[PDB]
């Protein structure tokens, strides 16, 4: 009989399939793709920013800018739909997902529970350093 | 950055009619068990193939059909008319982002280029979730992944193009 | 019954989500009255009450009192109604246990997603050419 | 017997509702004090902060200096706590006398409240306007 | 045991309360030393940022810059789940053995904190003051 | 625009009234199973009809009373105050409309049309947010969509009223 | 508007403090069944009296006190320390408010008799909480809601004594 | 305000460097209940020693190993490089602390100084996250609050470093 195994790092992807994970990242290049273009037709949805809106929408943050078109606000309106319908959805059953022990009531989650998500925060940080002294020297050059 | 631009645009707009033209030709879309008239097979969107036992590259024609909403999801996956559509626009991407080079005069074929590519790429998300819904142990085979990158090519090439239609009608007003 | 493919509507009745585009209607133009008798014309009055509704925030707030009385009603309503539907969609999401969710599951409101993307350029392209000629 | 049109308040004691509006008020006050001190936090302002703060919603406007930021991240925390309560069962509240969907008899009241709000609005209008057209 | 005073803290270890603070000084922190190299992202406005990210308000301000960008992307996806994780488990504590109504002695405590946060505003408010005024 | 905005306006307002009045008279709010003397009906605000049976065309007024906020709920869907106020709300409306062509004048006319209307689609909210209220298998039939539709048409009409309105005191002003 | 400000805040001050006073010294906070030494009571913040029996009138002394978070709260609602600290705040208040009009020369006067009001109510919630909070059928009487009303008025008084402030700073400067 | 800064930067190197390696080297980081050789111990990074018991003040060197997300932890604890790599770049960052006072000219230095200890911080936040996820009743201990307080210090002194730099390259350009 081996001992119930732990919930693993990535264990907060868990609520959702893979494919969902998968055709989010599509569908957050697809939005942020299709917002860029509608606003070059007619500070500004440039690609970046287009991508910085579309991370914000999803987390549900915000950010400086929001679109002023028609069509601009068509896209930004569903895909803060499609926000709220995925978002609610991943977050409903979140911390079950976080502590469950399978074999190969209410409790406090612990920080073992949530490691990786520090681990993926600090390792974030250490990236935005990196690109920060990158992005000095290439322009000190 | 007018030839690094335009050289991105044609090797990325070759690259993704490539893989997607491959990924809707080929046949390592899906790893299941089952049958090619169970055993460990591999699958796309038209054949099932064994890859074990003495029918071992043995190969069958799928029956997409063995509620409206059900018949919709079959009928769609079973003529594959979105990953067909997302090749023909890559297709027509593609001689758009040619004939930018001749006709010059007029500019807006190379934004038509990226208009296609874009909607190339809208294409190839709903044949991804059709497959997959349709779909419901098994993984997913290079096929597949091909498909996949077709589309973030795809959506990458749409944007450079965008922008060289940018500078050329920043450059021509001043 | 299997769920159908627009299933995370299941949680509230046809008659709430009618009621909630009616009364989306109906808070945009009283809001566009009362302030009209970075501005609220119709369409940033639409926006800044779609915005409200999804807990995304806008460019623009009230200022006037009839402007605010409209607002903190449309954010109370918002808090309830979406409360409610997450509150609800919780229990249908769990009804026969830590299963995930399986892109069959939420296929339509991916299939929303690209038709509103379609839309908007369609929508673009004519903005266009009716302002080209 | 169905649950009353006001069943939304039910998740919180009535004594919770009063100190949240007391609470209200007193953040609102607390702020506008403290922001003329170091667009404005004007009382109507630091009670529009406020309100929004606690509706989840966020306006035109945030604090700049260190003592409305003390105020404002208390507020918010307060915000996070009480409405995380408040949300957690709501739904069940609301249908109380499995799984069901909710249906329109049981957020009747909102939407009463939502109308009336609006007729209010337009009332309010009006005044301010025929006071202004004197 | 009786719940505590405290008890909507509850839902988490007392270590994820300790290292949500550090990793809040952290990302505040990385984003002014990000941003002082790329309205502006001085200490104290990234202090206010993340706060105002983690407590889901928003803000007055959003990074520009490629690195202060990913830093503002990593603490979004952090707070979505450690606030979702919070609010999940939390519903769980508070419906664990019927639909009862929360009482103010259960959030009493969360009125303490915003009351005395409101009495250091103040405070904080006159002292900044007595020390411009001399 | 000043031409197709009172053709819009005026258009609009006869429709939205047109609709609203039809919906209070008719009889095809409601289909549920009933009778009209358990056979399927066809429901109005006033009169329930049996659609199969023997008694096919048969219609017997409703009994709208067969706590507080219960007798409130059913005097209120009884009067069908809320509809029958929203008729009246639109018939002034489109006084108004009528009478902003003589009195040019006074301008505030076609601003009170546009308060009316904009008021008349509150007043069917309510109404509709009553009937479903009072009526806690069954579908709504045309004449409920003729009142929702005339709530759309009467809020899209006020809003092209106070376009109208600040046209003009945007022009004259100036 | 000065006379009248200053007058809002004159009566607002009284009545705060006088509403206070009387909340603190009456015994119609809470409505609840016990025994004043079990028959229906009307208790306060000091004394428990009946309302029903033979006893009808008689009045007794609470016993406040029959770990360290439970012993505090005891103690604190034993004290009464926080609404007798708004009585006094508010005292302070009102005489501010009453030097304003004499020494006239110092504008800080009545700056502080409106933070002195900003804090009586603060202090007042804070005892309504503890009073709650330790009273854990029932009712809130009387001397309840006037310690509540007194809340509303002494924050009222402190925004108008601010404004007061702020209109002599911004006419003595220029 | 340069020589207050300057002597908050290394007062506050040096204070967040010895609080770090005493902590490193101390073993009063956790309090539970086991075996120096159960009894009550305190163990730190590296040894568990009882206090209570007939080997008081006995210490034992712990056994870090007695799936590969596990192995790693298990290895990241082991090694405590986290804390180690904190303790050198504290190391490092008071060095260019001290090598600011004479390279002048050469401004770089102290904004080294500053991303050493911001990075010491991040290392140490790392340590601890580590440290307790590889611990899964017991309490922390003087050595752990130390390396805590630790953190809390570099990040202040990286931010004054910074600041440093910052009125150093806007006083030289104006
Ligand atoms: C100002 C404006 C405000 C409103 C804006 C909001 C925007 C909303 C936008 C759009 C609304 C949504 C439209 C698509 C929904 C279809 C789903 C469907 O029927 O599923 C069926 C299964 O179907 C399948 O299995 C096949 C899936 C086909 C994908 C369709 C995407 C079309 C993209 C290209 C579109 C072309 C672009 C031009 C289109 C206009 C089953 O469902 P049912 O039970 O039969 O019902
Ligand atoms: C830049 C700064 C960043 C941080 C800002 C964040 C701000 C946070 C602010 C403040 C932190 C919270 C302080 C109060 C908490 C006390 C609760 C308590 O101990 O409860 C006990 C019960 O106690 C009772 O039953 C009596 C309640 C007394 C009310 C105290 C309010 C004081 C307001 C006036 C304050 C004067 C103003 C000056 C104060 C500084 C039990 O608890 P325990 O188990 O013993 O533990
Ligand atoms: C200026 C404002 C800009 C406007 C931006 C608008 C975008 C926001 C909302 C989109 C929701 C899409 C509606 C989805 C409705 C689907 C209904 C459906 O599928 O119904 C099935 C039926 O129940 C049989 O089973
Ligand atoms: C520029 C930035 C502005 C800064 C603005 C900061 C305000 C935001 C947060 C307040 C949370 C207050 C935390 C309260 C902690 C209480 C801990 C406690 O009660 O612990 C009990 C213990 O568990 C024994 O039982
Ligand atoms: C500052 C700008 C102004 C903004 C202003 C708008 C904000 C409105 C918010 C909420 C209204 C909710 C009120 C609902 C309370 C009604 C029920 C109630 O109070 O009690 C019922 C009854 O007493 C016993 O049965
Ligand atoms: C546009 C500006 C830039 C902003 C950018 C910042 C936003 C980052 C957000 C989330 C990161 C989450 C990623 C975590 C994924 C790691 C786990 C995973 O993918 O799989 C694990 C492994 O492959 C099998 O064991
Ligand atoms: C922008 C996203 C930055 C993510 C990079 C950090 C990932 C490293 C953390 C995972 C380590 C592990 O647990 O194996
Ligand atoms: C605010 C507007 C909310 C719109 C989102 C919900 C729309 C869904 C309507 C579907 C239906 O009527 O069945
Ligand atoms: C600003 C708040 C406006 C609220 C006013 C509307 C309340 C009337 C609705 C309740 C009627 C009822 O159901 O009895
Ligand atoms: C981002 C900062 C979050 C602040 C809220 C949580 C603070 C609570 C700490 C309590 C504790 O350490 O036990
Ligand atoms: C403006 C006024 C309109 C908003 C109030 C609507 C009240 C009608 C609802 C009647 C039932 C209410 C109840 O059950 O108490
Ligand atoms: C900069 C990079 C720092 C962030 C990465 C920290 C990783 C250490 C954690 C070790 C255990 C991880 C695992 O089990 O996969």
């Amino acid at each position: 009989k081996p001992q119930k195994s732990k919930p693993g790092v990535f264990s907060f992807l868990d609520p959702l399939a893979y494919e969902i994970w998968m055709c989010i990242v599509f569908a957050y290049i697809g939005v942020s793709v299709v917002l860029f273009l509608v606003s070059r037709f007619s500070n500004e949805f440039g690609i970046f920013n287009s991508l910085w809106f579309s991370l914000g929408a999803f987390m549900q943050q915000g950010c400086d800018i929001s679109p002023r078109s028609l069509s601009g606000r068509i896209v930004g309106g569903v895909w803060w739909f499609f926000t709220l319908i995925i978002i609610s959805s991943y977050t409903a059953n979140l911390a079950a997902f976080l502590t469950v022990e399978r074999m190969v009531k209410t409790s406090a989650l612990s920080l073992s529970n949530v490691a990786g998500v520090f681990y993926i925060l600090i390792g974030g940080l250490g990236l935005a350093m990196l690109v920060a002294l990158i992005e000095f020297c290439y322009k000190s050059r | 950055d007018r030839g690094i631009q335009m050289l991105i645009t044609t090797v990325g707009a070759f690259a993704a009619f490539s893989l997607m033209t491959i990924a809707v030709g080929t046949d390592y879309w899906l790893y299941s068990r089952g049958v090619c008239r169970e055993v460990m097979t591999h699958s796309g969107l038209w054949r099932t193939c064994c890859l074990e036992g003495a029918f071992r590259g043995v190969c069958k024609k799928i029956d997409h059909f063995p509620d409206t909403a059900e018949y919709l999801l079959r009928a769609v996956r079973a003529s594959s008319v979105f990953p067909i559509l997302s090749v023909t626009l890559l297709f027509f991407g593609g001689l758009c982002v040619a004939a930018s080079e001749f006709h010059r005069s007029r500019h807006s074929v190379i934004l038509s280029a990226g208009i296609f590519f874009v909607s190339a790429g809208l294409s190839n998300i709903i044949g991804i979730i059709v497959y997959i819904s349709a779909n419901a142990s098994y993984s997913y085979g290079w096929s597949f992944y091909f498909g996949a990158f077709s589309f973030i090519i795809a959506e990458i090439v749409g944007v450079v193009a965008v922008h060289i239609y940018i500078e050329k009608h920043q450059q021509l007003r001043a």
